């Protein structure tokens, strides 16, 4: 017969503590509880000295009188062009913070070509996608870009210097670029049958390398070692290879809706980010189920995104917090990926309750671009 | 003590017998669902 | 029968106190097969790749009984 | 050094350069003011086509070198006469030091390379003579060390390289915690002080790092003040001049509020003796402190 | 013109068949996106349960709660109903815009619930929180 839990004794109430006619009802009560009630018998990651960590933000550039949709940096590190529903272009010093260039030329993305040699940024407004080369870098970038190129349908101003405009059924929402720059990857998810479509400069034409598509797809992003292209649709992330032309990986991201993914460098591990405020760390040599499932955020996720050389990736929601992660990965196959919380970057404005939609990574350091609905750029250093 | 507890004095409170780094810790919260046991936390 | 496309997965099922038995088998064409016994599937990963293959095993826990062909 | 005057300018001064006499501030406008002691601009360079970045003059009321975001550098000779345009650099030279005695100077750009413009021997439009690399990330700045073969650049990939102009090439590179920005030599000291992205300015021996904190960001230039060798003011991007001493290193000995304010960032620092200290940024106002 | 900003009307084909929906913004002449007369409306998915003179104020409160769900319905998917639901609170909080945009989604989601608490507790529109049997 286990005990009947003894109540508790006296609280500390007494004629005049700092801190009777119902007797005989809390005795029944008792009684009725000595019957009726049921009696039941009752690691360290230690961030400090991994600090690739940044800290808040210390330059803020601010011109954009809308929401900033998407924001990129070049390749030297020294260029960050930013675009927004405003339909203005704005190029940014990062050392500095000027917006050398004014001219504007809705923005949905715009994303830098890989090529140091050739900085062309192909951008993203409606249904069109202009191949713009500013006339702030040096000459001979210029025709150093022209030769690159120089379904949907090719066309050959404040220095509206415009080489291709490409025009698409649907409105593009995804911009990605091949290593090599001569793939271009854009993608639609109104659309079905050629929700996205592979762009080949060399060759100036486009295509549709997928013959029956299921799920209305995200986003789009190629494989940083191969050239896999990784296609985040509303609730799977399929893997296809191009050369072959077929199914490689299916992954089950466990997730109602996908919203943006990027990939580690080594090109074994992705990450989902979701409307779910969820983040997805997926290890393509684990499963294809989520190695890791994190739910911090409280509003819905907008981007994920792995610095190229530093082990650190963030992740931008509509709350206004980007939460900075350490991702430490090795080659081994006993070392589990270490992913560890480093800092939540807070004090960033939500207008139409819209927060962080796009957040960059410095290609040489530990600098972070968070653009927000309000047209205010944070570089988080 | 007869002074403390003199007719018509001042009466203490009767007291009953019966009676008797931190950001990274509080916030280390992976994926573990049923392993979050935050619940003694808030509570006690 | 099952088949594991995922390394890190069949070391996770070895991992997994179920697994009692590996057999690694060498084909003719050069292509591995590591396969685990477990309570109730035996788990097969073709590994095609000669170098992934030895650091899988030596990757593979000792208390693990690894047989040959 | 309390203030005396601040003279207001088109744009962002980027580039201050201050001499006994004569005063150079290149602004982001893409016009470098030669201001006089009182504060009178003697000329202004025209047709440069970008922002400038850095002004350094050779000697007062002569020559002076001012690099622009279009990766040249012309020297405007003294009103001012663009005599010749250095250009040849992959990207935007960042910053440019000036040397007197020797028709070489050195120039930071942000294509992760010094060149060693030539005022004559350039490869003449004027290709650096010395184009010295061998950093991983971009040059921020380069300053002439106690010797006139050799200078001191700091930049993006934390490695404080003393490149000797003579050879062409890197011979130590301190590698630091944190991405330097400016590297000013003082001379007399023996040292080089580099304000470092983590708000601290390191006081690095050539022959081992001191730093002092205090900054409210990260630190923009550096200038060691000619009357007291110990002291070296620099201008961060918190819009302050917060001027430390060698020997008191914790924390700055003076911190001097921007004569002009508006989010802004102090970007240029100088430190002239009959001038004082003259500093600018994104406030467009070159102060002066004396 | 019968289908308009504020008409009530039914959904007979979709998950939410049989579901009563308010119309909140007609777009009879199509879109890209949706290649017919479409129009966006907020229903019911969850109707309140029938609530006595007893039970306690938590009770009914508890049963008087309401979850409803927003969706773009092709014309021929809906049918309409002589009755007519208006409130300004729920005029022009939608559009394309807020589909795409999944936060305002949500938002404009829990606006139509609150909504639609505010409403079912006045005691207005008892047929359009009454489930329909069939």
């Amino acid at each position: 017969a286990p005990a009947p839990k003894l109540p508790p004794p006296s609280h500390e109430e007494s004629y005049n503590p700092p801190e009777y006619s119902n007797l005989i009802k809390e005795k029944f009560e008792r009684c009725l509880d000595l019957y009726l009630a049921p009696r039941v018998r009752r690691k360290l990651p230690t961030p400090s000295e991994l600090r690739p960590f940044p800290t808040r933000c210390t330059n803020v550039f601010i011109g954009h009188k809308g929401r900033v949709r998407c924001l990129s940096v070049h390749v030297s590190g020294n260029w960050l062009a930013s675009g927004g529903d405003d339909g203005v272009l704005r190029i940014w010093e990062v050392m500095t913070g000027r917006c050398v260039w004014k001219c504007s030329l809705i923005i949905q993305s715009l994303a830098w070509g890989p090529l140091s040699d050739s900085p062309v940024l192909a951008v993203a407004v409606d249904e069109t996608v202009y191949f713009i080369t500013p006339p702030i870098f040096s000459d001979e970038q210029i025709e150093a870009s022209k030769e690159l190129f120089t379904s949907a349908i090719w066309r050959r101003l404040h220095g509206g210097i415009v080489h291709a405009t490409v025009s698409t059924p649907s409105s593009i929402k995804s911009l990605s670029w091949h290593r090599r720059g001569d793939y271009l990857a854009t993608s639609s998810p109104t659309s079905s049958s050629q929700a996205v479509l592979i762009h080949q400069l060399s060759r100036g034409a486009s295509q549709s390398p997928f013959s029956k598509s299921k799920g209305s797809v995200q986003a789009v992003t190629f494989h940083p070692t191969m050239p896999y292209l990784l296609v985040a649709t509303q609730r799977y992330v399929r893997i296809y290879n191009l050369v072959k032309q077929e199914l490689v990986k299916t992954l089950l991201t466990g997730v109602k809706w996908v919203s943006s993914l990027s990939v580690h460098s080594s090109g074994d591990h992705v990450i989902i980010g979701s409307y779910d405020k969820r983040l997805c760390w997926f290890d393509l040599d684990f499963s294809s189920k989520p190695y890791k499932n994190l739910r911090y955020h409280s509003r819905a996720l907008r981007d994920v995104s792995y610095h190229p050389s530093l082990p650190l990736f963030c992740s931008g929601s509509d709350d206004g917090d980007v939460q900075v992660f350490h991702g430490r990965v090795y080659s081994d196959l006993l070392a589990n990926p270490l992913i560890v919380p480093l800092k939540i970057l807070r004090n960033h404005k939500v207008v139409d309750n819209v927060g962080v939609l796009s957040t960059c990574w410095h290609p040489k350091e530990a600098w972070l671009f968070s653009a927000g609905a309000g047209g205010e750029i944070r570089m988080w250093t | 003590r007869t002074d403390l507890y003199a007719c018509g004095a001042t009466l203490p409170p009767h007291l009953s017998p019966f009676v008797k780094e931190e950001k990274e810790a509080k916030e280390l919260s992976k994926m573990m669902m049923s392993n979050k046991q935050r619940k003694l936390y808030s509570k006690l | 029968p099952r088949q594991i496309s995922d390394i890190k997965q069949f070391l996770e099922i070895a991992r997994r106190k179920d697994a009692t038995s590996a057999r690694i088998k060498k084909n003719t064409n050069k292509d591995v097969k590591f396969k685990l016994r477990c309570s109730k599937y035996l788990y097969t990963l073709v590994v095609a790749d000669a170098k992934k293959a030895e650091k899988l095993r030596q990757s593979l826990p000792p208390d693990l009984t690894v047989t040959e062909v | 050094p309390a203030y005396l005057a601040s003279f207001s300018h088109d744009d962002w001064i980027s580039g201050i350069q201050l001499t006994s006499d004569t005063i150079l501030t290149s602004s982001y406008d893409g016009i470098a003011r030669v201001w006089d002691k009182s504060g009178e601009i003697k000329f202004q360079s025209t047709g440069c086509g970008s922002s400038l970045k850095s002004a350094s003059w050779h000697i007062p009321n002569q020559s002076f070198l001012t690099a622009s975001l279009d990766q040249k550098i012309f020297h405007w000779v003294i009103s001012g006469i663009l005599q010749t345009l250095f250009v040849g650099h992959k990207d935007i030279v960042e910053r440019v030091r000036s040397l007197e005695s020797s028709s070489v100077f050195i120039s930071a750009s942000a294509d992760n390379t010094v060149g060693i413009w030539d005022f004559e021997r350039s490869p003449e439009a004027r290709s650096p003579l010395i184009l010295c690399e061998g950093h991983t990330g971009p040059v921020m700045d380069i300053v002439f060390s106690d010797d006139p073969s050799v200078a001191y650049s700091v930049g993006q990939d934390h490695t404080i390289k003393t490149w000797d102009l003579i050879t062409g090439q890197n011979v130590d590179s301190k590698i630091t915690k944190a991405p330097l920005l400016c590297v000013e030599k003082l001379t007399d000291l023996h040292l080089v002080i580099c304000g470092s992205s983590a708000r601290h300015i390191v006081v690095h021996d050539p022959r081992v790092s001191h730093t002092l904190s205090g900054h409210k960001n990260l630190v923009s230039g550096l200038s060691a003040s000619p009357e007291n060798p110990y002291m070296f003011a620099s201008v961060s991007h918190d819009n302050t001049c917060r001027v430390w001493d060698v020997r008191a290193t914790s924390g700055s000995i003076y911190t001097i509020s921007r004569a002009e304010k508006t989010w802004d960032k102090l970007f240029a620092v100088d430190w002239n003796k009959s001038i004082g200290i003259v500093t600018g940024g994104t406030d467009k106002q070159l102060q002066i402190n004396q | 013109k019968i289908l308009k900003p504020g008409k009530v009307a039914l959904i007979t084909r979709g998950r939410f068949a049989g579901k009563k929906v308010v119309i909140l913004q007609a777009i009879d002449q199509g879109s890209k996106s949706h290649p017919f007369g479409h129009a966006v409306v907020a229903g019911v998915e969850r109707y309140p349960l029938k609530v006595t003179k007893s039970m306690g104020a938590k009770r009914i409160a508890r049963r008087s709660r309401v979850k409803p769900f927003i969706k773009v319905v092709n014309y021929n998917h809906l049918m309409p109903t002589r009755y007519a639901l208006e409130l300004d609170n729920l005029k022009g909080l939608i559009t394309a815009d807020t589909f795409k945009e999944p936060t305002q989604r949500s938002a404009a989601r829990k606006t139509v619930k609150k909504t639609f608490e505010e409403k079912y507790q006045s005691g207005k529109s008892a047929w359009f929180f009454t489930p329909l049997r069939f």
